[PDB]
RNA sequence: ACCCUCAGAAGGGAGGCGAAAUAGAGCAUGAAAUCAGUUGGCGAUCGAGCGACAGGGCAUACAAGGUCCCUUGACGAAUGACCGAGACGCGAGUCUCCAGUAAGACUCACGGGAAGCCGAUGUUCUGUCGUACGUUUUGAAAAACGAGCCAGGGAGUGUGUC
RNA sequence: CGCUCUAAUUGGAUGGAAGCAGGGGCGAGAGCUCCUGUGGACCGAUUAGUGACGAAAAUCCUGGCCAUAGUAGCAGCGAUA
């Protein structure tokens, strides 16, 4: 659940800016955004056997 | 802050330095560049004389909007920037005292090198139409003089 | 009172007929700079060679004047790549025990980097021994 | 006031084309060239037709300006400017050492190019270059 | 610490400590963008994808590169003469012989020379070519879309089955 | 080619490691390497592995910064002080 701990929105078009979700007008939750979720970890399930 | 950036032989000559000041950046690049290569005495009255308004300041990089000056040789923008005047002189009775307490003729020393730097910004914000706000900040200078014998 | 290098400074390898022919062509010739394209005029772009991608790309398309793709056409002489340009053939070396088993006629020793002054010195004075040329060599006031 | 000219050529019962052709290309070759009686010189082909293009060359203009000269004297001289990459250092450098002149204030008889001479027994049909000045309202001062 | 300066527990100067204060308080290191001062090159008559490749100017402590220039000679691919003699053509010019000769890129040797001298690096001048990049597109310099600049961040990963 | 960490084998460092800055050499190239200065404690190579491994772009994210500019504003309201 790492990063994904917000309810950040995306405002979409109209105001000049990337279609990024924003929370308190910080990005969130996006892997390109910092403090966001990473894209693809290390996972636990993984067989390492 | 800054540290002098130039060498300096302490048998011939003396230093001092002004501390985030908050006065125009750009009004202390325009008067260091015109007092550089004075007598220090020379600087001080000339310094005077911009604050009285006798004597205007060549304002060759930062000039936008400015008016004519007729006083200005070589160029035509000029202003009187009372304020930064004022520190640069008391820089330059700093400059002097340490230089007398040395055994030196304070005044009759040249100004060797003197240099404005931007060290930062004391940082402000003013409220505006709309619910937003803009900064609204404070540069902060630091200057460095060095007196040399000649 | 004067500063002098350590060992065989001037020594010079010997080279077939070809090899310093072929060596001599590589100096000649040489070589386009092959930086990456654009690289002048936007800072956040370094100048360390990625293929132009572009479908568009000039230097992609190969218009003249846009500077030349890296092909295997343009890669010296076999006989001869990777020379130091005195002709010698280099060998990376990191102690004493190194030296052991060079040719000081065809190749010649550089000492690497890390190599503290102390090590220098044994590496240096057992190389000039053997007849073995140290690229970098420590300079000492003699 | 002066001009050390290496050559001297005489305009009078030329082509201004042919000559202005060949003063250009010997002032690329570094020669200092005088063209001499340039009211005299002259230009083939139906008077009406000539005056109407170079009264064309006076009416264009505008802000940015396309100023045209109307004497024989700066006539010829933008003819041959017109042959000469005169926006070039070698251009201008070669344009500039190269003068044209009303009358003749030498000593000496300017040299007529082979090849621009024209025979007026043999042809009616031309104009001469003062001509053309007068109708465009130049002041008559050669 | 002490001393000087100053309206001054400010700051500055000098000084003391320490291997180091350019370790003196968001006080290990200290990139880029960028700013001040300054060095080199260019600069108030001249033109714009900012460059690539050639070639000139000016600039250069050491180290980590040491080459380079001129005479002559040797070698000498493709190519390839002048002059002269003889023969043609209205003419521009041509054929035959001289002769595949002289010449011919590179490379080497002898003799002489260069140390800002050769390379290289900075800048600038000349020549040739040249309307970014990425994307959308049949067609992009595009008056189609994206980006102010820099640093860092930023996209084929796991289980099961085939 | 380069990045992380693991293992085996084998090396470097206070007689100065990594990093950074400027500079020299090599490689078609990814990139490798040396010198000098700074720095002041860690760093490799080979081989077998591991992967949260490579950016110029996404009106991409965050931070820092320049021009804009000493510019707009610091006048306007029946309360001109
Ligand atoms: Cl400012
Ligand atoms: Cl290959
Ligand atoms: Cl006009
Ligand atoms: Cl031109
Ligand atoms: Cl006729
Ligand atoms: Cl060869
Ligand atoms: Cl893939
Ligand atoms: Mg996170
Ligand atoms: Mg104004
Ligand atoms: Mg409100
Ligand atoms: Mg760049
Ligand atoms: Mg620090
Ligand atoms: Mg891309
Ligand atoms: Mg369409
Ligand atoms: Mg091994
Ligand atoms: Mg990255
Ligand atoms: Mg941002
Ligand atoms: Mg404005
Ligand atoms: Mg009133
Ligand atoms: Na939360
Ligand atoms: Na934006
Ligand atoms: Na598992
Ligand atoms: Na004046
Ligand atoms: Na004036
Ligand atoms: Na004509
Ligand atoms: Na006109
Ligand atoms: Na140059
Ligand atoms: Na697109
Ligand atoms: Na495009
Ligand atoms: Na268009
Ligand atoms: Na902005
Ligand atoms: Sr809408
Ligand atoms: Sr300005
Ligand atoms: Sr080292
Ligand atoms: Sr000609
Ligand atoms: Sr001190
Ligand atoms: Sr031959
Ligand atoms: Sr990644
Ligand atoms: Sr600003
Ligand atoms: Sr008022």
């Amino acid at each position: 659940y790492a990063g994904l701990r917000t309810p950040a929105e995306s405002f979409g078009s109209g105001r000049g800016q990337a279609h990024v979700p924003k929370q308190d007008g910080r990005a969130r939750r996006v892997p390109q955004a910092v403090k966001g979720r990473s894209a693809h970890p290390p996972k636990t399930e993984k067989d390492r056997s | 802050g800054i540290s002098y950036s130039v060498e300096a032989d302490p048998d011939t000559t003396a230093k001092a330095m002004l501390r985030e000041r908050q006065m125009s950046f750009k009004h202390s690049k325009a008067i260091a560049r015109e007092i550089k290569g004075k007598t220090a005495g020379e600087a001080v009255d000339y310094l005077e004389a911009v604050i009285e308004g006798d004597q205007p300041v060549p304002f060759k990089q930062h000039n936008s909007g400015v008016g004519h000056k007729s006083k200005v040789d070589g160029w035509d923008a000029g202003r009187y920037p009372e304020k930064a005047s004022k520190a640069f002189l008391d820089l330059l009775e700093n400059a002097v005292g340490n230089a007398d307490h040395q055994g030196f003729d304070g005044e009759a020393m040249t100004i060797k090198h003197v240099a404005a730097h931007k060290v930062g910004e004391q940082q402000g914000r003013k409220p505006r139409a709309m619910g937003r706000a803009s900064a609204w900040n404070s540069p902060q200078v630091d200057v460095e003089l060095i007196l040399e014998e000649p | 009172t004067e500063l002098q290098a350590r060992g065989l400074t001037e020594k010079t390898p010997d080279l077939s007929d070809e090899d310093a022919r072929l060596l001599t062509q590589r100096h000649r010739v040489g070589k386009p700079q092959f930086n990456r394209q654009d690289h002048h005029k936007k800072k956040r772009v370094s100048t360390s060679w990625r293929k132009p991608r572009g479908q568009l790309s000039k230097q992609r398309r190969g218009i003249k004047g846009k500077g030349d793709t890296v092909e295997a056409g343009f890669r010296s002489p076999t006989a001869v790549r990777g020379k130091h340009p005195s002709g010698f053939e280099e060998v990376r070396v990191h102690n004493v025990d190194d030296l052991e088993g060079v040719d000081g006629d065809t190749e010649a020793v550089r000492i690497a980097s890390k190599v503290g002054a102390r090590k220098r010195e044994r590496i240096e004075e057992e190389a000039e021994d053997a007849g073995i040329r140290v690229l970098n060599p420590t300079y000492v006031e003699v | 006031a002066e001009f050390d000219a290496d050559v001297i050529v005489d305009a009078r019962d030329c082509i201004m084309g042919r000559v202005a052709s060949q003063v250009a290309e010997q002032a690329l070759d570094g020669e200092t060239v005088a063209v001499v009686n340039a009211e005299r010189a002259v230009i083939t082909g139906r008077e009406e037709q000539i005056v109407e293009k170079y009264e064309k060359r006076v009416d264009i203009g505008n802000d940015n300006g396309y100023f045209y000269p109307k004497r024989p004297d700066g006539i010829f001289k933008r003819t041959i400017r017109g042959m000469l990459p005169h926006k070039k250092q070698r251009g201008r450098e070669a344009f500039e050492s190269v003068r044209v002149y009303l009358g003749n204030p030498y000593d000496e008889d300017g040299e007529v190019l082979d090849g621009t001479s024209l025979d007026r027994l043999s042809n009616i049909k031309f104009v001469t270059l003062g001509e053309i000045s007068e109708t465009l309202g130049a002041n008559k001062t050669w």
